[PDB]
């Protein structure tokens, strides 16, 4: 409710502001008179796609760390990151990141 | 030994950054397993109650169980009031 | 590609197909088909050319709507039962979802339309893997569940498999297209003994899979993916075409051959479960890729087509690679009727 | 009263970003060898409301044959957002109070990259849709790094709540604890507005302004709660809310100054940068701080 | 050079320990808190029984009240075969209420920030 | 098909995760998990066909606990008749449930 | 009852399926899709999925949806069913969530190798050659 | 399926603790530590019997020994437990360490008044024992008699007679 | 069941029969399988929240990423083939036929 009634807020404010902003102008007269699709940048959103998916799993991380299972915790997070990193140094060897 | 030596210090050079993450990260995956913390931290959250501790009937043979908190028998809380 | 990349990405697609024969949580075998599927697209596009590639985008279509049409009926089974375990389903609507999505992963009829295609963009070893090697997941969670499948409905995408494949196959010059279709009418033979015995499915299965290794390896040794190219080989390579006329023969369901075995045991189990219609109407059906099989060897060994000077000098030389398992593959594929007991083994 | 204070938090900020402008054009001037805007005004300070007032005048050149639903709507999506992030930041009692308010922070930041895409392929015309390309690339790229920082940071503090950074810097700064963390993040930050050395790209112009600004501002504020935790008592918030202030004035400070110290990359050069010299640091240190608190048996309290 | 790296590895080790001592200092404040909750436990079990017994007792003689015209209908009648008792459901209790508390009791919590 | 690898090897991959009576962290209690237990209890064993026809009970029970249909079915009928009456205008709801009570701790 | 909140947020979401299912002009179909998520995680939020519906909203639209419009662009009864007690000094939300890594072992074992061949695949796929 | 019955209204009719979670949290640790068998005996009843229709006098007894516990405090130092709550209920978070002082003006006087030591860290949590004469529920979940196992044949393997009998095959 | 997951379950049948019309650009279809994992989230996500089963919180999440690694191989593949017309038509793929 206090949430839903913020965005409303700031979404009304925003409108407001922008529509008199663009019709202010607007009451007196005036004259009023390709290809290439590189493949580089859609390789950097892919990989920042698949970042994004191992930056999920982690998010439960500070949670994880009151299980009593310390050992297990901290052997599959450590193993997810060595993971990221091997997919890093993949994608850096195979000449995945170069312009 | 030399071969190492000169390759560590060839990639100290012209590469600090990657030196340095390998080495922290190296010094992630072994140290806790030296560390003598770890075991109080499991304990630590051991400790740490959630749940109400549910009573046990007594029936005439739990010497080690408590009636009262206030009892000498019972897990113990000073190996952490004195951490 | 490099050797590493693609041994482990074979090796993914085992291990999806693994991890789905091995787990009793539907999220596992959920997340095994979509190993399965994530290893699967490079391989068909090992070899790269426009009709990889679209044989590849077509193959993910299907099989990714397939995969949320299966999710979307275990999440319907939970909501009916909180359980995760693969069993009887216990939902009339969950189970039609899982099986239209199982049929469109085994390209089962009416979901057959991507098999030919997908089969004659890729390569005959991709060729191989697809129609081996990814039938063995869905036909196994089949199995588990084979106590749940409303019989009308599996026997009524079996019927119209056999049907599609003996009329589609009839019709084509390219091997490829004979084997996906060939395929599609043993996946409908396959799939119309699971309501009653999955001991046969599993033997058809097996027997199908040795008689489609020999013939994919027959065909890469014979490097053709046409009649005529095939119609050459006699030429260079007789003994190989005589083998492949008798690997043909078997896959056309001929006693004594070893094809005539699953058929033969499937119709005795529809028996005795007062169902004579339906086999009677399979053999008949069957007649159709007996006779495309047929005309294959008219065309490959039992006559001597033309062919041309140069040939002449690939005389002088032989195959530097070679398959340990063909002749192994052909003998269990030709010769094995008198060991039919030893199904019992539970296969 | 939630209303009044949706205002009371709305309006400063706006205010603040009005003389944000003239702040920067000040100090750029005085590290220029020269003086900035000191004649609309008695020391400068009409001018903000005389460009507002020019701004919001002046005739707004519409494109006439771009797309008008999405051209209307990218300042709208920049202002909303700039001005929502607001909502979680504790100074020291929040407006709304967010069990998750870190993430959602981060949520809203990762949803700031639709209005440079809209307004990009709204421009027709390629180059265009070329820079926005750039800056979405960049923008993705470096709030990667920040969400991974952000939680290796956050492993310190128990939770994902802002209010408990509080409790957590109650006796030292969370700087001393990871200060090369906090080096990347205010790298990342100054990447994630655009700023310079990272600058590589009527009303309408103006929103977008002010929704950088108010971005620049709300980054800085998170900077300061995050690393410089100011002593808060519960009988007096107004040291609090001053510290802060000082605080994240200095950090914003701190990004004109960068502005006025270096050249600017290249686009090759950032992604470089990042892709690989923050990310293999980043995983690092991460690892480090999961080890650190199992190692030396501090792990905080709340689960 | 060596000193720089030195002035940094010592200040780490500073606020190492310092986040030590006072992490450790902030569990046994919690620990002490959820032994308040624990000793507060079970007087509000007691109430929550007893408020949640006397909400199904009120909508039970409301029913009686209600349902005297319908020939079928048995007053009070479970729709479990077990005779074991089940949680009431949100919609037992706040059912025949006013929509506010109904609210109340369904996103109170939620919508509360 | 079905390999039980997890069986022959006592390993426990996936099994810890099937249903919702199974050891759940900080001893979280699932809704239906009184339910489910005496169905899994009642049909131990017994295998699936006897398991359907003779466990019917407690899946009946279990069933009702997961989905609520019949207390849906019953709520909505005592709200249907009690509009009806309010509408003849014989009925009149007490203070109780007008929001008159005296609330309790 | 605010005249049920849940059903017409759901109605939304049918309704922005329907916007984009119809598939005009891809970034029109981009954009419903963007708001049929942003109304299904008001859902999950309002249901009390706090975390779940923030990933929703933070992995789901700032990462995927995201990449599919810079793809885009570079080409051409409710209130009943609820529950009585409460959680106790946490969310079970979060408790669930967070036992991944104590109890499923297995799955991050999956999870992570699929998402490493994830990686080797596109780049393979993109290759070209 | 059967009448679910429950206790009439005045059954549930209680003499009431009717002080805010301040006072309560301010006073949990000595509440604990003196009316604890009460309570337990309450909580082992409620976790046994898994019914709240069974346990209604325990948690009557509860609600006596709170009172009889707040009335000890009225009696004897009401204003150093007043300013303790005081500080206790300015909080948002109802922190203890915030108003440490105000604390420990209140276990001085409660000690001296009542002889009240507060308890330790570590002890609340303690798993006890229940000396109750409350029979054991033994069909608490009120199950069914289980369905008799299959039969479960044994017995010395044989070879099958004439082989597996398949068709035409003699073995 | 009420009319909530009615909602849901239409939703991903709309989302379904979206995806099977094939009008034309691929990227439709692909943005036809994203709102039926969507659609899938929000109702495994109620059904588990709904009935307190704690662990299965992980699925959902999970869910998302392999769809969502999914979604990538998709736009890769679209991409490839644009790479070889220009567009990334349906009608473009008609090389392969029954
Ligand atoms: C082709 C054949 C190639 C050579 C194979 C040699 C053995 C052939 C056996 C084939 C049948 C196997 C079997 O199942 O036997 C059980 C059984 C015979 O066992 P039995 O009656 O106990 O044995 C009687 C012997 O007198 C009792 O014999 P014994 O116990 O004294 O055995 C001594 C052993 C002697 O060993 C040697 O001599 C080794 C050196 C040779 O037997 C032999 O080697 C000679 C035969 O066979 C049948 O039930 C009928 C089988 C009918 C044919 C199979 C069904 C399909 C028919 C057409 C198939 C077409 C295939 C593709 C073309
Ligand atoms: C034995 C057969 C070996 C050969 C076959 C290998 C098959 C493929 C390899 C992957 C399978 C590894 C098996 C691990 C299954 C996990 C379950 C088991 O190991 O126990 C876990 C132990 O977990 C340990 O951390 C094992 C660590 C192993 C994972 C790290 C590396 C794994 C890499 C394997 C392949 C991944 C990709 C390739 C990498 C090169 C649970 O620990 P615990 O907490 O007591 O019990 C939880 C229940 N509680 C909550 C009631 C207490
Ligand atoms: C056409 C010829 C096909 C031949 C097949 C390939 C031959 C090479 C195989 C190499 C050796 C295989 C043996 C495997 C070792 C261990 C076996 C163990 O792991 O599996 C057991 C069982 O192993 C297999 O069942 C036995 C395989 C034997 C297949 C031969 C029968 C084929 C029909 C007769 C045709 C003639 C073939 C003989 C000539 C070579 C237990 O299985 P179980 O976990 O409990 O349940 C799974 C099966 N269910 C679901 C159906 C119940
Ligand atoms: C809120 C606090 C803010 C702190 C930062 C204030 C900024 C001060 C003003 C300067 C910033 C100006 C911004 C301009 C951008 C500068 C970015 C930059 O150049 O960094 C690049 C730079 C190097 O790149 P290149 O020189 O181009 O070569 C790499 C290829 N061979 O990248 C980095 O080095 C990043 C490193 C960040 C700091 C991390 C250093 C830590 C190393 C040792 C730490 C050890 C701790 C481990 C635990 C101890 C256990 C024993
Ligand atoms: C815009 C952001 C929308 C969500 C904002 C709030 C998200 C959040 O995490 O908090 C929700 C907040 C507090 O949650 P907790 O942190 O867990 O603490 C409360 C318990 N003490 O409570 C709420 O759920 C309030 C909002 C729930 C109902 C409405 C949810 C929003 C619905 C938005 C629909 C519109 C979408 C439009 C398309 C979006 C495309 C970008
Ligand atoms: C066991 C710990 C593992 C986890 C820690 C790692 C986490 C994150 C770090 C890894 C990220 C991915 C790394 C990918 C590696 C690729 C490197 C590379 O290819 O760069 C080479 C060059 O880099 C190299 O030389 C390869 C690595 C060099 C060694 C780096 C450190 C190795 C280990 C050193 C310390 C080991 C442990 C401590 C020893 C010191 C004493 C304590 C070429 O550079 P370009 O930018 O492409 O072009 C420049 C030429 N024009």
């Amino acid at each position: 409710m206090n949430i839903m009634l913020t965005l409303l807020t700031n979404v009304t404010l925003a409108s407001l502001l922008v529509l008199i902003a663009f019709w202010l102008p607007q009451l007196n007269a005036y004259s009023e008179k390709r290809l290439p699709f590189s493949m580089k940048f859609f390789l950097v959103a892919i990989t920042f796609l698949l970042f994004d998916l191992e930056i999920a799993l982690l998010l439960p991380l500070p949670w994880a760390s009151q299980t009593n299972n310390l050992k297990t915790m901290l052997t599959m997070a450590l193993f997810l990151l060595i993971l990221l990193a091997a997919s890093l140094a993949y994608e850096w060897t195979q000449k995945g990141l170069e312009w | 030994a030399g071969r190492i030596a000169s390759f560590l210090k060839n990639a100290w050079a012209k590469e600090p950054v990657l030196v340095a993450s390998f080495a922290i990260g190296g010094l992630a995956i072994i140290l806790p397993s030296l560390s003598p913390y770890t075991n109080y931290a499991i304990r630590i959250n051991r400790a740490t109650p959630y749940n109400y501790p549910v009573p046990l009937r007594d029936d005439g043979n739990m010497p080690d169980v408590p009636s009262h908190p206030q009892d000498p028998q019972g897990p113990s809380l000073e190996w952490l009031k004195n951490l | 590609m490099n050797p590493i990349i693609y041994t482990t990405l074979i090796m993914t697609v085992m291990s999806g197909t693994m991890l789905v024969m091995i787990s009793s949580h539907w999220l596992l075998i959920w997340i095994g088909f979509e190993m399965n599927l994530l290893a699967m697209i490079p391989v068909l596009m090992k070899n790269f050319n426009p009709r990889a590639t679209e044989a590849a985008t077509k193959y993910f279509l299907t099989q990714a709507t397939a995969s949320m049409m299966l999710m979307m009926a275990i999440i319907i089974n939970l909501l009916y039962s909180g359980q995760w375990t693969i069993t009887k389903m216990f939902n009339p609507v969950a189970m039609t979802m899982m099986t239209m999505a199982l049929a469109m992963k085994l390209g089962l009829s009416p979901f057959h339309f991507w098999v030919p295609e997908v089969t004659q963009g890729i390569s005959l070893q991709a060729g191989l893997l697809l129609l081996t090697w990814q039938k063995l997941a869905p036909l196994s969670v089949l199995c588990q569940i084979s106590q749940s499948i409303n019989p009308n409905l599996m026997l009524t995408m079996a019927m119209l498999s056999i049907l599609i494949g003996g009329w589609g196959g009839l019709n084509q010059t390219q091997l490829r297209k004979i084997m996906a279709y060939s395929s599609i009418a043993h996946m409908g033979w396959m799939t119309a003994v699971l309501p009653y015995n999955t001991t046969m499915t599993i033997l058809n299965l097996l027997i199908y899979i040795t008689m489609t290794l020999a013939m994919f390896m027959l065909l890469i040794h014979s490097s053709a993916t046409t009649t005529l190219s095939l119609s050459h080989t006699w030429n260079k390579m007789p003994v190989i075409t005589s083998l492949m006329m008798v690997t043909l023969l078997s896959m056309g369901g001929l006693p004594p051959l070893s094809g005539f075995m699953p058929k033969w045991m499937i119709i005795q189990e529809m028996t005795k479960n007062e169902s004579i219609i339906m086999p009677t109407l399979m053999a008949m059906t069957a007649l159709l890729n007996l006779y495309f099989y047929m005309r294959l060897a008219y065309s490959s060994s039992l006559t001597m087509f033309p062919s041309t000077n140069n040939m002449k000098m690939k005389w002088q030389f032989e195959h530097t690679k070679q398959m340990k398992l063909l002749p192994t593959m052909i003998v269990l594929s030709t010769l094995v009727l008198p060991m039919t007991p030893a199904l019992s083994s539970l296969n | 009263m939630f209303m009044i204070n949706i205002l009371s938090l709305i309006i400063p900020i706006l205010l603040a970003v009005a003389f944000l402008t003239l702040v920067e054009r000040k100090v750029l001037g005085y590290m220029q060898l020269r003086k900035g805007p000191n004649v609309v005004g008695p020391y400068g300070l009409l001018q903000p409301i005389a460009d507002a007032l020019k701004l919001f005048t002046k005739e707004p050149l519409r494109p006439a044959t771009s797309s008008i639903s999405m051209f209307i709507i990218a300042p709208i999506l920049a202002l909303s957002l700039a001005l929502t992030m607001w909502v979680p930041l504790p100074m020291p009692y929040p407006l709304i109070n967010m069990n998750l308010g870190v993430l959602f922070m981060l949520a809203m930041s990762s949803l700031a990259v639709y209005s440079i895409l809209w307004s990009g392929w709204a421009s027709n015309s390629k180059y265009a849709l070329i820079g926005a390309l750039r800056a979405v690339a960049q923008t993705i790229s470096y709030e990667v790094t920040l969400a991974i920082i952000l939680l290796s940071v956050l492993l310190m503090n128990g939770s994902y709540t802002l209010s408990t950074l509080i409790t957590t810097q109650e006796h030292i700064w969370m700087i001393f604890t990871s200060w090369p963390l906090a080096m990347m993040w205010f790298i990342s930050t100054l990447a994630e507005t655009n700023r310079a050395p990272f600058d590589l790209t009527a009303g309408p112009f103006a929103m977008f302004f002010m929704a950088e600004y108010a971005n620049i501002i709300m980054m800085n504020a998170f900077t300061a709660i995050l690393f410089l935790g100011a002593s808060h008592d519960p009988h007096t918030p107004e040291l609090y809310t001053i510290n802060f202030v000082l605080k994240t004035l200095a950090l914003t400070i701190t990004f004109l100054w960068i502005r006025a110290s270096y050249p600017r990359f290249r686009y090759d050069q950032l992604m470089h940068l990042l892709w690989k010299s923050f990310l293999p640091l980043t995983l690092a240190l991460c690892m480090w701080h999961i080890s650190l608190p199992i190692m030396t048996a501090s792990i905080p309290p709340q689960s | 050079g060596y000193s720089m790296f030195a002035v940094g590895i010592g200040t780490l080790l500073f606020g190492y320990w310092s986040m030590m001592k006072w992490n450790r200092e902030r569990r046994r404040l919690q620990i002490e808190d959820f032994e308040a909750r624990i000793a507060l436990m079970p007087l509000f079990q007691a109430e929550k029984d007893r408020r949640v017994l006397q909400m199904l007792r009120e909508n039970l003689e409301e029913e009686a009240i209600i349902m005297k015209d319908v020939p079928d209908w048995k007053v009070g009648e479970s729709v479990f075969h077990t005779t074991r008792w089940v949680t009431p459901m949100m919609g037992e209790l706040y059912g025949l209420r006013t929509n506010e508390e109904i609210l109340s009791a369904t996103y109170g919590f939620i919508w509360y920030t | 098909p079905f390999f039980d690898v997890q069986k022959r090897l006592g390993l426990d991959l996936d099994r810890w995760m099937t249903i919702q009576s199974a050891e759940q962290p900080h001893k979280i209690p699932g809704r239906c998990h009184a339910f489910e237990k005496e169905w899994i209890e009642c049909a131990h064993g017994i295998g699936g066909i006897r398991a359907e026809k003779e466990c019917k009970i407690e899946f009946d029970d279990f069933v009702e606990c997961l989905l609520r249909q019949k207390t849906m079915k019953r709520l909505s009928a005592i709200k249907r008749q009690r509009d009806k009456l309010i509408k003849e205008g014989k009925y009149t709801p007490p203070p109780h449930h007008l929001g008159k009570e005296d609330p309790r701790p | 009852m605010t005249m049920y909140i849940a059903f017409i947020l759901s109605t939304i979401f049918v309704i922005g399926f329907v916007g984009f299912s119809s598939k005009p002009s891809p970034i029109y179909g981009g954009l419903g899709l963007i708001v049929s998520g942003g109304v299904g995680c008001g859902i999950v939020l309002n249901f009390g999925g706090s975390f779940l519906g923030l990933m929703v909203f933070l992995i789901y639209l700032g990462g995927m949806l995201v990449v599919f419009g810079y793809t885009t662009a570079m080409a051409t009864g409710d209130w009943v069913i609820y529950d009585t007690g409460d959680s106790g000094f946490f969310s079970e939300e979060a408790m669930g969530i967070a036992a991944l890594y104590s109890y499923g072992t297995w799955l991050v074992i999956v999870t992570g190798w699929s998402l490493l061949i994830g990686v080797v695949v596109i780049m393979e796929i993109t290759r070209g050659n | 399926p059967g009448i679910v019955e429950l206790p009439t209204l005045e059954d549930l009719k209680v003499q009431e603790v009717k002080v805010s979670s301040s006072v309560l949290k301010a006073a949990a640790h000595h509440y604990g530590a003196q009316c604890d068998k009460p309570n337990k005996e309450f909580m082992l009843c409620r976790w046994e019997e898994k019914d709240p229709r069974r346990c209604l006098e325990e948690g009557k007894l509860v609600n006596q020994c709170a009172l009889d516990f707040f009335r000890q405090i009225k009696r004897h130092c009401a204003e150093p437990f007043t300013e303790y709550w005081t500080c206790i209920d300015y909080s948002g978070l109802q922190l203890f360490r915030h108003c440490r002082k105000q604390q420990a003006k209140f276990d001085e006087c409660v000690l001296d008044k009542l002889g009240w030591v507060r308890p330790d860290l570590g002890e609340l949590s303690k798993v006890t024992k229940v000396k109750t004469d409350r029979p054991l529920p033994e069909n608490p979940y009120h199950s069914r008699a289980r369905p008799e196992p299959n039969p479960e044949a044994e017995g010395d393997l044989k070879p099958a007679k004439h082989g597996s009998r398949l068709f035409f095959w003699t073995m | 069941m009420p009319l909530v997951y009615m909602n849901i379950i239409m939703a991903f049948a709309i989302a379904l029969a979206g995806l099977l019309m094939y009008r034309s650009h691929l990227m439709s279809s692909l943005l036809c399988l994203e709102g039926m994992m969507l659609s899938l989230f929000i109702m495994s996500t109620l059904i588990i929240l709904n009935t307190h089963f704690t662990l299965a919180n992980m699925m959902p999440i999970i869910l998302l990423v392999f769809a969502a690694c999914e979604a990538a191989l998709g736009l890769s593949l679209l991409v490839m083939v644009s790479n070889t017309y220009g567009t990334d038509y349906v009608q473009n793929l008609n090389l392969l036929q029954c």
